[PDB]
RNA sequence: CGGUUGAUUGUUUUAACAA
RNA sequence: CGGUUGAUUGUUUUAACAA
């Protein structure tokens, strides 16, 4: 797996306007956010589903990394059991082609 | 000591997940050591809330800045806190305790502020290691700031329901956490 | 009202109370040094405060060379109509002594 | 690439990478994670990045790491 | 080194206040106090003066001169604020007691309460 | 959809801190209403109930509650918070303008101020 | 008091002021979508408002079905012991409209 | 309207070098545009001092978060500072100018805080092209702040030595910044 | 010249130890500090002169830096017209061997 | 060694660098700054540090800088 | 996202405004 | 560093404490 660094006020920024696009703008209505309980590994703060057609974007956020705490970001496409990490830049097409600012896959992972 | 019921009943509701409580309000008291006795200090007490980019912390740091503590006399400072201190808030009051070894620090919390997160977690342990003493409000502290911090005009304090099971949830928690 | 500092009076030195002892040390030596600081002394029994301010700001000496790890202080001043005297001297460790008015 | 968590560092190392149980960064802010299999030196691992199966190998003492198709 | 040596009463925040905003009540609401020069801080060359309260005595003034961002007082709330009285004629200068300065007002000169400096001086956390 | 209509009166937060401190004042220091039931706001389902005070009248009772964190108003100062004034026995609720609860108030019941509904609810932005 | 209500009033929602136009807009057609947010009609002349709590807080209806670009608001209530209706309406674009007082 | 005269004279004089004044004070009053005019805002105005952590500018942000301020109405808000902005205040007041448009502000400054700083001069000169209108405070709006914010008891405003010339000083200075 | 990237915040706490330790604790009064009206180049915010010996360490902090404004700090040897530049891990000793925390040039410089 | 200051940021190095009257800056946190001799491509300056006279040479299009004594 | 609230949703943040 | 103040020195930061 693939993990940018970044920093927590990013990852919250990140998470409120997700929260934010998918109940009071409903925008991304159809996303689907798992919470910390719902998630086997320890260390995932958060998991974004966007829905692409059949196929669909998991945006796994990370804390407590030793990387002295760190957290980071995971971008994985999924095809049913297929899965491939993605890059942001095509993250930014893909959700722009199915899909306060936007919330870009590129701003919050860039350094 | 002015302080209204329903702000009190609001924001320091136990429960250990709350989600529309954006504010913290901190009641703070301190204790002065004269011929071996811990003496209240009357005027030395009160409680400020919270801002959006001002934390409670950080004014009552302020607050004992300009109060000129004498250096050579021992102070306990209890706080009554409705979130537990955040990460930053942690730090500096750890730092602060660090370089004030005169004063230290009992707190106590309503609720346990992002008990799940690891950050907060090694924050919450820092400030433990730092000296200073995190407990759980439980109904004794709570009826204390009613009838110490809270302009309750005489009325009589009004559990809510629930407020010992969430204390004794949330001490669970905090023992969890600190590692007790 | 004179008869209250003049029989039981004693002074103390409490400029920077939230400091070190060690600092509290270095900074009334420097003040007493250079004639550019004030320098208070508080009576403990009351809230009476003598302020030794710089002549600038505005036979009166406070000086270290008489005795060493000791400050002694003199400042004539007119009290009421009547010129009296107060005499002074506060040890360099515990910044602390004896502070009283006389008839000159 | 270097490891990211000097004695203690290099026995918490050893130490987990000998057992397991824990999580291991590696920087480059791109940085590869491995973790446990039931939370879902040389290192090999297979992936698949943008729709082809690379494999990432490498070597730490810092070390050297690429992906290769 | 020459020094200037003033005999500073200290006190607290709240009781310089209150002697600051019932002097200018009674300067300007009620005119009682109506020949009472309030001169204010810049007009002083010491750096360490808040206020300044001229009240004419015939032909000599009594001077209340309110200090802030003095040395720390021994009790908590002396934080760097005091107050020196004296009377002053001719270039004269002579420190008075609170106790006679009150007199004194009270002899040439005499609800909100009337400016005392008895009050205002008084130590409340020595007794 | 299922809704629950009440009339709610907009009223700043001034008002409704006075009004609250005078129902305090007058229910434990000088008891006159002592008869009246403060409920607080987690003894009520709705999540935007600030205060709830119960007037036993006859066999009936006048609920007045206060609500904040609602819409804002027209106003600059109705920010979010308002009062509403109902009258119910035996499960049987129908609100009540604010001069019909302050009448039945002086019927059954009658320094600081007595409270009054009227006073509370009155709008002085709008006039 | 009937009669104030009856006569002449008008209604309008002012439910997010410090947002943008189209964003209040929004909201307001979420809010009357789902019934798990309250929405408040302020009338303009006075502080009196409506406010639709939902059943869960706790043939009153608001509907956009009747007309394009309008929202209908129907209210019964029991008001001063005797049993009264909300007839109101207010269209998208402006959030604003007419809303009044009858006997049922 | 409740500041104590010794404050305002201490805290708003005019000297462009000083050097013991380590509190910013901000009074602060909108003004509403309704049928072509603009009418003042009584409630909507005061003033606020300063925290180490604390600037008076966040805490107006706040206050204008608070107050729910029409986003169909313009508004014109009036500063008279002592300090001037500094960076982060300066880049928080305009991002915020630029995120709400309605909304044009106008300040008035004391003093220029580090007017011989590249740093400071590129905050004020964002700031200025952000809309806001950067002035030095002259008499004219010393008796305004004294006649409205400060509790003069209806004592008439005293000006302090050489205030015409600071202001004409700090008003080149300022011109100088802004590049007129 | 060699110039080390520094935030504001560490230049601010650099001036202020050495303004307190040269006035009120007094332990290096005999540095000087020269202001930047006192300097004809634009850029530089301060300078430090630490005498040791026959010889002056210079420390100068300058701002305005297009590296979108930057702040640096260059370490230099003078004896009388001789000049040198000076690595911090130099300085630390030729401080430490004639001479609030310290004002160490090392906590300043490291990134 | 880079530039920090790309139509506008090439046009302002080179005028810069043709007329003078500026500062140039050349990060490696070391940065070469290069200042007018009044407040007192290819890139060449004596300089002492440590004792030593030593001589910084580089060339930038990015590029590449070293110092030899 | 006023809810088996996972918590920067529309903040509930205020010593006297009716002494 | 209360000064030809170059400004995070010892902050002067407070609506009623004597209504
Ligand atoms: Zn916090
Ligand atoms: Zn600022």
């Amino acid at each position: 797996m693939i993990v940018w660094q970044v920093d927590r006020m990013r990852i919250n920024t990140w998470k409120r306007l997700v929260k934010h696009h998918m109940y009071i703008s409903r925008k991304a209505k159809d996303w689907f956010y798992r919470h910390h309980y719902e998630s086997t590994n320890p260390k995932i703060s958060s998991e974004v589903h966007i829905p692409l057609g059949d196929a669909k974007l998991v945006i796994t956020t990370y804390w407590g990394l030793h990387t002295h705490l760190g957290q980071g970001v995971s971008i994985e496409w999924r095809k049913k059991r297929y899965s491939t990490q993605v890059d942001p830049d095509l993250a930014d097409q893909l959700i722009h082609l199915h899909y306060p600012p936007l919330p870009s896959v590129r701003k919050l992972t860039e350094d | 000591g002015h302080m209204d019921p329903d702000t009190f009943s609001y924001n320091f509701n136990n429960r250990p997940i709350l989600s529309r409580r954006n504010t913290v309000w901190l009641c703070y008291e301190v204790e002065r050591l004269d011929n071996g006795t811990w003496v209240k200090m009357d005027q030395h007490r009160g409680q400020v809330y919270s801002e959006l980019k001002y934390h409670p912390e950080m004014r009552f740091l302020s607050l004992v800045s300009k109060w000129k503590l004498h250096r050579d006399q021992e102070y306990e400072v209890t706080w009554y806190i409705s979130w537990s201190p955040c990460t930053k808030c942690a730090r500096d009051m750890a730092t602060f305790l660090q370089e004030n070894t005169h004063v230290t620090l009992t707190i106590f919390v309503a609720r346990l502020y992002y008990f799940w997160d690891p950050d907060y977690q090694e924050a919450l342990r820092s400030l433990a290691q730092a000296g200073a003493t995190i407990k759980i409000m439980n109904y004794d502290e709570f009826q204390h700031c009613w009838s110490k911090f809270v302009y309750s005009q005489g009325a009589p304090f009004q559990p809510w329901d629930g407020l010992d099971e969430y204390s004794q949830a949330l001490s669970g928690m905090l023992g969890e956490i600190l590692r007790h | 009202f004179f008869r209250k500092l003049s029989r039981e009076c004693e002074i103390k030195y409490t400029g920077f109370r939230d400091r070190p002892h060690e600092e509290r040390q270095a900074r009334f030596q420097n003040a007493c040094r250079d004639g550019r600081s004030e320098i208070a002394f508080v009576a403990t029994g009351t809230n009476l405060s003598l302020q030794f301010f710089p002549a600038s700001w505005q036979r009166e000496y406070v000086d270290l060379e008489r005795e060493a790890g000791k400050v002694y202080l003199k400042a004539p001043m007119i009290l009421n109509g009547v010129c009296v005297i107060w005499k002074g001297w506060i040890d360099l460790q515990r910044l602390d002594g004896m502070g009283c008015l006389e008839f000159d | 690439i270097k490891y990211t968590g000097h004695e203690e560092r290099q026995a918490r190392f050893q130490n987990a990478c000998r057992d397991g149980r824990s999580e291991i960064a590696f920087v480059a802010n791109l940085s590869l994670q491995f973790f446990p299999a039931s939370w879902q030196v040389y290192l090999k691992a297979p992936m698949i990045l943008n729709g082809v199966c690379v494999i990432w190998k490498g070597w730490i003492d810092d070390g050297m790491g690429c992906l290769e198709f």
